[PDB]
């Protein structure tokens, strides 16, 4: 079934702890980070630190992609 | 019985000037006893107990007489089981109506009826003085007073000092929680040699161990999944309790504190109640919450609101009544024998608590804390 | 020196734009960070630690780092030893400045300095968001926020989440209590393997079992007569440790709660302090009281007030600031080495508590409460 | 030495327990009921019940 974020984390998450991410878009669109051990934290897609991580990951999953 | 919980509908239309009593005696209006004391003088002369019909819920407890011989005092003191968080400092006040009374003896005694009631908190101690009376009679006095809402909650001890152990002596604090819901806390006096007799009224911190719900880590284990329908029910009603079983749901805590994706659902069930088939009096459900809309981070202080719902039996079918901004609703469950308290998942972060009030049972569920 | 207590005189005239800071930064004014952020960007960009001079009293405590590997968090949490009762629900708001800093590492680090700081009470958690920031630096951030005074007291937990165990990390909460008095609660981070190191700060229910002081039946026993000059002193300073010994008097309780006739004396000694001859910094004494001036018995809404006095050593001779509308005053003890807190017996009924603050010690004396 | 009232009781005293009595002016004008067991109690003279206790005690004084 569908899962939506109700609350967004209020603490930044180190890129050095994220594994992957997605961007579900409901009434409360958000970036769902998946920590290296399985936790799923929602974050503001508008937050600078989030954007920074989303980029850092795309730029780290690109070079590490052929 | 010296203790118990009871309910009743309250139609202000069928109440002597109730329309007025509500607005001038149970609402913080004129700062003088003039207005209210007028309305009650007129109405209580005809029917001495017209006030009893204003209590939607009445939670009474038996407290023993305590004597202070040196001063010849007969004292009864007790912790009223306030059904909900009183409020916040940023809130306004509530006009409460205190009432001391007792049976009218057969032979007129030599000493007349007198009672000093005080609602003492930590810092201050609100006293009901002569300047606070709004009505008197041979064996009953009624005091009016405005107390800041947050003062009216656990921590506020109710003490009434008498000079004689009048039979049937009792003190009642009529506490309006909303424009249409009034809870009456009652201390009924009992033998000095008797242990305090409390009503079946409990307080449950549904979300004890808040940290646990910061993420969906324990969802599977806690039993909160799409599979179970976000329902992990646990009994509120103790074993020998009334035939109406009440249950609470812990899962809402995830929807209130989690920053993890949770199953998308229209409503969560905060609690349910069976036994409606044999329940005669109504059922009240009160919610306490914040309206974080239009908040300023620099001065983020919101007011705590309260809405109370009522479920009643009509031709074997229970139906719900509602308040305006109420985040919760009552609807029939799996059968006519059950009712549930539904709320929207997105409302959980601002829901402070919900309380169940019905015959012989009162459960104050809170979503903050560990006690 | 992980923990401790320190004081200093505060000359706003000697402080770079101190007058503005304490009016748009430490006072509930513009509901926008803009003003205060303005003053602070100018002032602090020059003299970084300029805010430190506004702290009449600083009370720091060593608190162990608490890791959360899964989230890469390094948290420091602690309950500040608030000096006096925050306030009543009737009071206004107090604007606080929350600072988070750390030492400037000699070599540029990987990550940048970061810290989320929340002030959480039972019902609400005031998070200091980006919308609250009024200043930032490579290794310092200052937030600002208005909170109802009553929330700022024991019960408020201070929580600081970081991402690295920044050497020198510490969260400070500058809390004004009056126009001339600002108390700063500092949470200094210490080894995760260390034990909490709080400061020598005690809270004391001077009038425990207040029912005892309702009459003068226990004056002879309690040693509170005229034979004793109404003085039942008790050491506040533990052991023969800190060279300055402070003492409290329990007799004031009688003058606060007793409805019996008590001795007549122009003054009472609420407390005293010895060791002024070796004390190299000023002593502070804050009284918390309710305004006498009779209110409306129907709506007893009364505000809580705070006033701080300052004792300074001028050439070995100690003098204090004016106690204009302050119920208490500081005078010289038997020697220049001793100092006393004096009060009129008449003002005891409305006195809530007095706090003594000096080098290494802080004593919060409360006249209400049983523990 | 001398004794004063800093506070006036809020509870009533049963007249069937006040051995003596005495009015005192100065700081706060009050009434000082002494109880049959000793103990003294400061009350308000303006307080309605008070005057009732004095007079019904004056029929014996």
């Amino acid at each position: 079934d569908k899962r939506t974020c109700v609350s967004l984390t209020t603490q930044r998450l180190p890129v050095s702890r994220i594994k992957t991410y997605t961007i579900t878009e409901g009434s409360l669109r958000a970036v769902i980070f998946i920590t290296k051990r399985g936790l799923k934290v929602c974050a503001d897609p508008q937050a600078t630190w989030v954007r920074d991580v989303v980029r850092s990951m795309d730029r780290k999953s690109n070079t590490r992609n052929n | 019985h010296s203790s118990g919980v009871s309910t009743q509908s309250v139609d202000l239309s069928q109440i002597k000037r109730g329309d007025e009593i509500q607005a001038h005696c149970l609402t913080p209006a004129e700062t003088e006893v003039t207005e209210c004391a007028g309305i009650l003088k007129d109405v209580l002369s005809k029917n001495l107990h017209e006030l009893q019909g204003l209590c939607n819920v009445k939670n009474k407890m038996g407290v023993p007489w305590v004597s202070v011989e040196e001063l010849g005092q007969e004292i009864i003191t007790g912790r009223l089981p306030f059904p909900s968080v009183g409020g916040t400092p940023v809130n306004d006040l509530v006009r409460v109506l205190v009432v001391a009374e007792s049976n009218t003896p057969e032979e007129t005694p030599e000493e007349e009826f007198y009672a000093y009631v005080e609602l003492q908190t930590e810092l201050y101690t609100f006293g009901l003085s002569d300047d606070n009376v709004v009505f008197t009679s041979d064996y009953m006095t009624v005091w009016m007073i405005d107390i800041p809402k947050s003062y009216v909650d656990v921590g506020m001890l109710t003490r009434a000092t008498f000079l004689e152990q009048w039979p049937g002596a009792k003190v009642t604090v009529m506490i309006p929680y909303s424009s249409t819901f009034t809870w009456c806390g009652e201390l009924g006096a009992i033998s000095e040699e008797s242990a305090p007799q409390p009503s079946l009224s409990a307080r449950s911190p549904v979300c004890k161990n808040s940290a646990r719900y910061s993420t969906s880590k324990f969802c599977e284990v806690d039993g909160c999944t799409a599979e179970t329908g976000m329902e992990k029910m646990s009994l509120l009603t103790p074993f020998g309790g009334p035939p109406q079983q009440a249950k609470m749901n812990t899962c809402p805590c995830y929807y209130k504190y989690s920053v993890s994706p949770l199953p998308a659902m229209d409503h969560l069930i905060l609690a349910d109640l069976a036994g409606l088939d044999s329940l005669t009096s109504p059922v009240y459900v009160m919610a306490a919450y914040f309206d974080s809309t239009h908040e300023n981070p620099v001065r983020p202080s919101s007011k705590l609101y309260h809405c109370a719902l009522q479920m009643t039996s009509h031709d074997g079918v229970w139906t719900s009544t509602s308040s305006e901004q109420c985040p919760i609703r009552l609807v029939e469950g799996q059968s006519q024998n059950v009712l549930q308290v539904r709320v929207a998942p997105t409302s959980m972060p601002n829901l402070v608590g919900v309380s169940l009030m019905l015959e012989g049972q009162q459960y104050r569920l809170e979503y903050f804390g560990d006690h």
